[PDB]
């Protein structure tokens, strides 16, 4: 399975991810699991024409594609000309469109690649665009209807960036047959990884029970749940990041930063705007704006309440001791 | 008139006050308005 | 309000001198209760005037 991997408006974060990767690792990827990586541009040993060879034979359809993974945004600017972004003698939007419409599967892994990311932030200086979406709303530089050779439509991998299993996982379905277990939520995120929420496995879910919060960073957070007063978007974020751990070690909910949300398609969420940062939106200095998913503010206040008066002692005092 | 009769409380004091007031905690309307509407989206839940 | 609800109730746990142990009940409808209650209404007059002799009886068994 021949994999092309390109980057538009990246920083790389999801290769660099990627390189985390563990069970398998990237090495064992690349080589043990049948996935041919053509090039990728922290990887390929080939530059200028030998690597623009390769490029041309995947998008002229000379060698097939069965993946093209696509990193970053897809950059417009200027005036839609996408030259804010040259690649290999062309704008990389040029290559993403003649590449998608060559690949089997087209995986955007990461934010940027998927959403727009933090450089569709306004006011968006590089036109910059997901692939088939930009930010939560369908489309992004693909257009809502495109389908990949086989029948799929951009697979996001969200995040940012993308943990190197919301991936590398992939890819070994994809290798080992298992295609077909693969099924995409709404936002063609693997529903084997987007169903769970961030706050799913969270090791503070129960101060969130019991509305026990986290007051400040530091030691503050040997205690508490981040949702309260740090902006935690973990209840309201798809993602298994207390599920499979990062770098197998933690979370940032875990270590005491808030979920940011980054696995959806909103990030960064309000655009990081003055007082969002690290901070719970409050109605009243008391109603979190945003609720947990699928809750309402009545329900979740009034149970919120309900917690406060019946939480144990022990979701008042610190817990991750040293 | 009566449209400029309520434009007339407009400008009244304690009116403008009370009203001013309201605009203070308006989010807190918006926000039990919002949560009555998203009970009621989940009134079948 | 919250915390004073909590103080509240964390005053209301503390609680003391009552016992309310595994009751149970069953087969008074085998008794035939109404039965036994004429038969106490026709014996209540007896008893509350017999009450006297009943404790010169109790008196000598609590020799
Ligand atoms: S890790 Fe980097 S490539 Fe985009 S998705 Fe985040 S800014
Ligand atoms: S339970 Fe965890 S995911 Fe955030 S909302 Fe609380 S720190
Ligand atoms: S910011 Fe992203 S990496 Fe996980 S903890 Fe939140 S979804």
């Amino acid at each position: 399975a021949s994999v092309l991997w390109f980057q538009g408006g990246a920083c790389s974060g999801n290769t660099m991810s990627f390189l985390n990767a563990d069970e398998p690792n990237v090495v064992d990827l690349i080589v043990d699991f049948g996935l041919d990586l053509l090039w990728h541009p922290s990887l390929g040993l080939e530059l200028g024409n030998n690597a623009q060879k390769v490029f041309w034979d995947c998008a002229k359809g000379e060698r097939p594609l069965d993946i093209f993974v696509f990193e970053g945004t897809v950059i417009e600017a200027p005036n839609g000309t996408g030259q804010m972004d040259m690649f290999a003698g062309r704008p990389m939007k040029d290559w993403v469109t003649d590449l998608a419409g060559a690949a089997q599967i087209v995986v955007a892994i990461g934010d940027c690649a998927c959403f727009g990311g933090i450089p569709a932030m306004e006011p968006n200086p590089s036109g910059s665009t997901g692939l088939q979406f930009h930010k939560r709303e369908k489309g992004g530089f693909l257009g809502p209807d495109f389908r990949s050779k086989m029948g799929l439509p951009v697979i996001n991998v969200p995040g940012c960036p993308a943990h190197p299993d919301w991936i590398t996982q992939i890819l070994v379905a994809l290798a080992t047959g298992r295609a077909g277990d693969i099924t995409l939520d709404d936002l063609h995120r693997p529903e084997t990884f987007f169903k769970t929420f961030t706050q799913t496995g969270c090791t503070r879910v129960q101060f969130f029970e019991y509305k026990q919060s986290t007051l400040s960073f530091g030691e503050g957070t040997r205690t508490g749940c981040l949702f309260y007063e740090f902006g935690c978007r973990g209840p309201m974020t798809h993602s298994p990041c207390n599920r499979i751990l990062w770098n197998r070690q933690s979370s940032k909910t875990r270590a005491g930063m808030p979920c940011l949300g980054c696995t959806e398609p909103e990030f960064p969420h309000f655009d990081l705007a003055p007082g969002t940062v690290f901070k719970t939106q409050k109605v009243s200095g008391m109603i979190p704006k945003e609720v947990p998913e699928g809750t309402d503010h009545l329900t979740y206040m009034g149970l919120a309440a309900a917690a406060r008066i019946a939480a144990p002692q022990w979701s008042k005092e610190d817990m991750f001791v040293v | 008139s009566p449209v400029d009769g309520i434009r007339r409380r407009l400008d009244d004091p304690q009116v403008a006050e009370a009203l001013n007031s309201l605009l203070d905690h308006a989010d807190l309307l918006a926000v039990l308005v919002k949560g009555l509407d998203g009970f009621v989206r989940r009134g079948d839940d | 309000i919250a915390n004073n609800l909590t103080s509240a109730i964390g005053e209301l746990k503390a609680l003391n001198a009552a016992d309310t142990p595994i009751p149970a009940l069953a087969a008074l409808k085998d008794v035939d209760l109404a039965g036994l209650a004429n038969s106490l209404a026709t014996l209540s007059g007896g008893l509350v005037k017999a009450t006297p002799a009943l404790n010169a009886v109790l008196d000598s068994l609590t020799d």
